[PDB]
């Protein structure tokens, strides 16, 4: 009983959040990853004159 | 910290002589040891080297044959020994503690030296000016040059400035020629490219005046500059 | 290759510091301890010369053995369980005289069950030792063994009670062609645990060494 | 006839060769299989390297031209080396069977004294001991066979044949083959005690086995070197009763061991794995 | 008592709007892209100098220097290029468990089954690496540490508690206690203002560092999980359990985004990492060997097979060189 109060307020507190559309959420993920993909050297492999490795 | 040297004083041409230098403070088994002299009226000159473990062994010409370097890890000493000296091993020798991995600093620290009296294809780094005078609030760039291109196929340059104060021991200023040392103002700064590199001060301030000097690492035996006499 | 060979001089010592040190801790005897509520776990570590994890040094004919008590440390055992893996032997612990408390050595059987028929310990050895047999001789001559063991017949005195102990152990690890289970009857005084420990290991030790060689 | 001969005697070669090479280089490579034990297999593989580099192909010269195309040096040599690589491994292989049986006895007491100081200084006696048996007697010609046919071979320069009077046939022998052979089966007599009194203990489907693998161990190397090691004895001990055909026959039987020994010696996990990461 | 009820309504109001904005999932609007293709990394490096099951590894800021440690009783320094090593320290504790790296370059953390997180600094004017601090006050093994600042650091412990410390003087400035099992795996966020945690529980929890309290909860998983790792944008994570699982969870829409898992995989995830671009997703697994897959169209780009026990860490570079994993084999390799 000591601890269902601390429960009761703690996911009391967790209600209250905006959200988001998932759509827009994915359109967003996707646009980070398509201007980001020119330099990704694991995505598009780049010569070996540039490779430290 | 701390590195104590001894063992000089008068030498009879043609002797013997045994340098002792006695650390404290650190790790002495995990830094390699130079031994490096200084003329009484010229620059500073490269002696001997040698590594962590007593692995690997380095002299210069003026000195293989006649100079023997070893160390003492459970004593923790550091030990030259001299044999047939002639007059030109007049000097006064630094006892320099260094230190190589990925993004050390060699050259850090340097002992306060023993006198040694007698009685009676090398990369050429060369100072454009022997002496400046600079009145102090103003800024200044000083000059080195190289007689070969210093930037490794790795892509660092290895460019060493330092500076010696009236009646000092020297220090480190700047390691591979673009990084500053530790304990040292953020108002010195060093530049260049191959065969020519600039050292800068800007905001000149008291005791900053002395000798400054460029140095090669890039092969064996390591070559010094002249230095160049900021004064007043 | 100017001031990396250096460099290469100091991995190449580290090299060295590190083969070193593998090589003087692979022939030292690591041994881990179990037990269960007041069973006797610390009582076997007073014959012995002697956080989370308690560790114990101890030197016997020359040979070094460390042992790994977990007793403090309470999570879910699933999650580390496998750290242990590797471990010469098992020395587990089970009092004798908790066969009326309170149900005490119902517990204790679940526990050795559970940790007999491990996946890590598939090919582990176990040395059994059983305490508090000085007052388990007594403590049966005024209250019938039947209490723990309903389906139990036969005569209450100490000489078969331990024998049907030390067989009721035996019945629960159905690893019999792979792992060999050491049992011991010990109490407080008469101290002559280490002989058994030391057996124990030197017939592990050997069992490895000729699995080794193609042979077993 | 002659080609399908030739061939197979380059197969063996070339299987002789990879096997050792890839043995060699897989234990010289990788720091984690730099063990005391390893060390007595390594030098295995050196005294069967060379039979792929300096034994082989000149028997295969001398024998394929039916006639041999130096003189009076290279034979000698030839035949100090063959000597010199044969008694190499078989005590090399007599060491690896005294070092399981004393791990399998008392393993704590013998892991504290085995330092690698020792495993050095016992190859090393094992290879000087096999030199001595190969270099000194024959090139100090201490055998010395005596009757026209030996006269006749050692005068002229085509004659690569070996002849041996009685001594240097029984010495040879015996401490080529037969000591070793003694200590090896009586090593490992005493170690199957123990590890028939262990599975017993428990208590016999497990000791197939070691049967099986005591079986191929003893026999891949008995079965190469004794009918060899016999008629050695014999064509000395009467005259008139063994042709040269037989000879080559059992000494080329007794070669192709050597080419065995690296898949029997060396199926330790980590030797898997080092040879996979080596062969890709 | 009414509380139980209460709660549960309050769970299923919780529940009411987390689907009502799941008009469509990731995929449906990911189908349009052109895929990955094939990977085909190949092993540039093997960094082979531990004698015992790696645990934990972390990757430097200027992506040459890494630091990994065993069951041996030592972590140590790779230098990443030249296959160098740095440093070797020995640790007390020899059940290590955790590693992290001080985006400074100066401090690495440890800890184990001891209760115990060492902090020890590289950079000293005596020439060693001695031990700078003992965080000690936790009940439970060290699970996971990450390091925030040059002085501040967040550890996870198999003790349900979470902790936020203050290394300058030793105490718990911010305690998070809301899980009801063990706590398994940490990540910190690009910007260093709030983290996530998995437990034991099969959840997580996002907490505000600041306040010390948990925002948001997430759940989806059936057993144990014990990877997390943040999406280089900072608005999306990735899990990975003993479900033989991984799934990528959005911190905005607040519920499960995709889910990756093949029939052929039967065994857990061990280790989760990202690239820079965010388009392709690392995982390591029990099977000895690790996966590649397109992040966005849930499909197997690539296996890095070159293990022979099960993979135990994993990292990437900030630059996106190339791609560590490091098993119970003992030895661990780089990927390019
Ligand atoms: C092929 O792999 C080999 C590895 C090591 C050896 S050696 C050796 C072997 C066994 C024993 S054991 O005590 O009988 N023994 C059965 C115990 C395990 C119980 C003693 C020694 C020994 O070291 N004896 C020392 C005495 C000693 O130091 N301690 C005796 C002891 O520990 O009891 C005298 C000695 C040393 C070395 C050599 C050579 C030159 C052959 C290397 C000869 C004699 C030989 C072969
Ligand atoms: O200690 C020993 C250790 C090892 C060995 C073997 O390696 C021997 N290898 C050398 C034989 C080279 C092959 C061709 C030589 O052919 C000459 C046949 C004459 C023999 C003969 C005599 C009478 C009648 C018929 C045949 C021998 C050892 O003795
Ligand atoms: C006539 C020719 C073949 C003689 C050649 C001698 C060679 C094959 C013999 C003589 C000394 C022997 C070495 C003796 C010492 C060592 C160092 C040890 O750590 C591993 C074995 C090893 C490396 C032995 C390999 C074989 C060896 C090198
Ligand atoms: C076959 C011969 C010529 C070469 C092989 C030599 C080795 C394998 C044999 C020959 C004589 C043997 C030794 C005989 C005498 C001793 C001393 C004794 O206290 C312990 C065993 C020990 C150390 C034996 C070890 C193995 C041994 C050294
Ligand atoms: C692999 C190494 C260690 C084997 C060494 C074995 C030694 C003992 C053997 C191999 C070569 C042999 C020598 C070979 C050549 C000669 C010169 C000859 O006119 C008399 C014998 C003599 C002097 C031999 C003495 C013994 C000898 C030196």
């Amino acid at each position: 009983i000591a601890q269902a109060r601390k429960l009761v307020e703690q996911l009391k507190m967790e209600a209250n959040i905006d959200r988001i559309k998932v759509s827009k959420a994915a359109a967003d993920l996707m646009a980070y990853c398509e201007a980001h993909a020119k330099e990704d050297p694991l995505l598009t492999p780049v010569p070996a004159s540039e490779n430290p490795f | 910290v701390q590195l104590v040297e001894s063992g000089g004083g008068l030498v009879q041409p043609g002797g013997s002589r045994k340098l002792s230098c006695s650390a404290s403070g650190f790790a002495f088994s995990s830094f390699g040891m130079h031994w490096v002299r200084q003329a009484p009226e010229k620059g500073l000159e490269w002696v001997a080297y040698i590594s962590s473990g007593s692995g690997t062994i380095y002299y210069a010409d003026t000195v293989k044959g006649r100079f023997t370097i070893s160390r003492d890890d459970p004593k923790n000493t550091l030990f030259l020994q001299m044999t047939s000296l002639r007059s030109e091993d007049t000097a006064m020798y630094y006892c320099v503690r260094s230190i190589y991995y990925y993004g050390s600093s060699p050259f850090d620290f340097w002992g306060q030296g023993t006198t040694l009296t007698v009685s009676s294809s090398d990369i050429v780094m060369t100072q454009a000016t022997s002496s400046v005078p600079v009145t102090p609030g103003e800024s200044v760039s000083i000059s080195c040059r190289s007689s070969k291109s210093l930037l490794h196929s790795n892509g660092n340059t290895y460019l060493y400035w330092f500076l010696q104060r009236p009646g000092q021991s020297p220090q480190l200023l700047i390691y591979r020629m673009s990084n500053l040392a530790s304990g040292v103002p953020d108002r010195f700064s060093g530049s260049g490219s191959g065969t020519a590199f600039t050292l800068t001060i800007s905001r000149l301030e008291a005791e900053d005046v002395g000798v400054y000097y460029c140095m090669q690492h890039l092969e064996y035996p390591l070559t010094f500059g002249a230095g160049t006499k900021l004064e007043l | 290759s100017a001031e990396d060979k250096a460099a290469v001089e100091r991995s190449k010592m580290i090299d060295r510091n590190l083969r070193e040190d593998g090589e003087k801790a692979a022939r030292e005897v690591k041994l881990l301890l179990l037990g269960a509520g007041e069973s006797g776990k610390s009582t076997i570590v007073k014959q012995m010369k002697i956080t989370g994890i308690v560790e114990t040094h101890f030197t016997f004919k020359d040979l070094h053995f460390k042992m790994f008590d977990v007793g403090g440390q309470r999570s879910e055992r699933k999650k580390w369980i496998h750290c242990f893996e590797g471990v010469t032997a098992i020395i587990f612990c089970v009092a004798l005289s908790d066969y009326d408390l309170v149900n005490r050595m119902h517990e204790s059987m679940k526990l050795f069950d559970s940790i007999c028929n491990n996946k890590w310990f598939t090919d582990t050895s176990i040395i059994l030792f059983l305490n508090k047999k000085d007052l388990f001789e007594e403590k049966i001559k005024k209250s019938p063994l039947t209490i723990c063991y309903p389906e139990y017949a036969g005569s209450n005195t100490y000489e078969e009670a331990a024998a049907y102990i030390q067989c009721q152990f035996e019945d629960l690890n159905k690893r019999k062609d792979t792992k060999e289970i050491y049992t011991h009857f010990t109490c407080a005084t008469d101290t002559k645990n280490v002989q058994f420990v030391f057996d124990a290991v030197t017939d592990v030790i050997i069992k490895n060494n000729l699995k080794d060689c193609g042979l077993f | 006839w002659v080609v399908g001969m030739g061939i197979v005697m380059s197969l063996i070669v070339l299987a002789i060769v990879f096997g050792n090479v890839l043995v060699i280089t897989a234990i010289a490579k990788f720091e984690r299989l730099q063990t005391v034990t390893n060390y007595f297999i390594t030098s295995l593989a050196c005294a069967d390297l060379v039979m792929g580099l300096a034994v082989v192909p000149f028997g295969a010269a001398h024998i394929l031209t039916k006639t041999w195309t130096f003189g009076n040096f290279w034979c000698e040599f030839w035949t100090s080396i063959d000597v010199l690589c044969v008694t190499a491994s078989i005590e090399t292989l007599c060491v690896i069977a005294v070092d399981r049986y004393f791990a399998i006895t008392s393993p704590f007491k013998y892991q504290s004294l085995l330092t690698k100081n020792k495993a050095r200084v016992i190859i090393l006696m094992v290879w000087i001991v096999s030199g001595l048996t190969s270099f000194l007697p024959i090139q100090m010609h201490w055998y010395r066979a005596t009757h026209q046919e030996a006269i006749n071979c050692y005068a002229e320069e085509t004659c690569c044949d070996f002849f041996t009077n009685q001594a240097y046939a029984i010495a040879s022998s015996i401490v080529s083959f037969y000591v070793p052979l003694v200590i090896m089966v009586f090593v490992y007599s005493r170690v199957f005690q123990e590890a028939k009194r262990q599975l017993q203990k428990i208590d016999c489907l497990k000791e197939h086995k070691a049967l099986k693998t005591l079986g191929i161990i003893m026999g891949t190397f008995t079965l190469c070197w004794l009918p060899f090691f016999i008629v050695n004895i014999v064509h000395v001990i009467q005259d008139n009763l063994i042709r040269k055909e037989v000879y080559i026959l059992l000494n080329w039987i007794g070669y192709v061991n050597s080419g065995f020994n690296p898949l029997i010696y060396c199926r330790s996990p980590d030797f898997r794995i080092a040879f996979q990461e080596l062969l890709c | 008592d009414q509380l139980r009820q209460e709660a549960e309504q309050l769970k299923n109001q919780i529940r009411d709007a987390r689907k009502a904005c799941a008009d469509a999932t990731l995929s449906q609007i990911t189908n349009n892209i052109d895929p990955v293709g094939r990977i085909q990394m190949r092993t540039r490096r093997t960094l082979r100098g531990h004698l015992a099951k790696i645990y934990a590894m972390h990757w430097g800021t200027d992506s040459r220097l890494l630091v990994s440690a065993s069951q041996d009783g030592k972590l140590i320094i790779w230098d990443s290029y030249t296959t160098n090593k740095v440093h070797a320290i020995p640790l007390r504790s020899s059940w290590v468990m955790t590693c992290a790296y001080a985006p400074s370059g100066n401090y690495v953390a440890c800890g184990g089954l001891d209760n115990i997180c060492s902090i020890y600094n590289l950079k000293t004017r005596e020439g060693n690496v001695r031990v700078s601090r003992e965080l000690a006050g936790h009940t439970g093994y060290l699970s996971c540490c990450r390091f925030l600042d040059d002085n501040q650091i967040v550890t996870s412990s198999g003790d349900t508690t979470c902790a936020l410390w203050d290394i300058e003087t030793g105490q718990q400035t911010t305690t998070f206690t809301g899980h009801t099992g063990d706590v398994m795996s940490l990540s910190l966020a690009p910007d260093t203002r709030l983290f996530v945690s998995g437990a034991c529980d099969a959840s997580a929890k996002l907490w505000d560092v600041r306040e010390g309290m948990c925002r948001q909860t997430f759940t989806g998983h059936e057993s144990d999980i014990n990877a997390i790792c943040f999406f280089p944008n900072g608005n999306a994570f990735a899990t990975g359990s003993d479900d033989a699982t991984c799934r990528l969870f959005d911190l905005r829409a607040d519920q499960e985004l995709m889910t990756y898992s093949h029939d052929n995989i039967i065994c857990g995830i061990t280790s989760v990492s990202f690239s820079k671009s965010g388009r392709l997703l690392l995982a390591g697994y029990d099977d000895f060997n690790c996966n590649v897959w397109d992040a966005l169209k849930a499909d197997r780009a690539g296996v890095l097979a070159g293990h022979d026990n099960r993979v135990s860490c994993l990292g990437v570079t900030d630059d996106g060189m190339a791609v560590a994993t490091g098993s119970w084999d003992s030895f661990l390799k780089i990927w390019n």
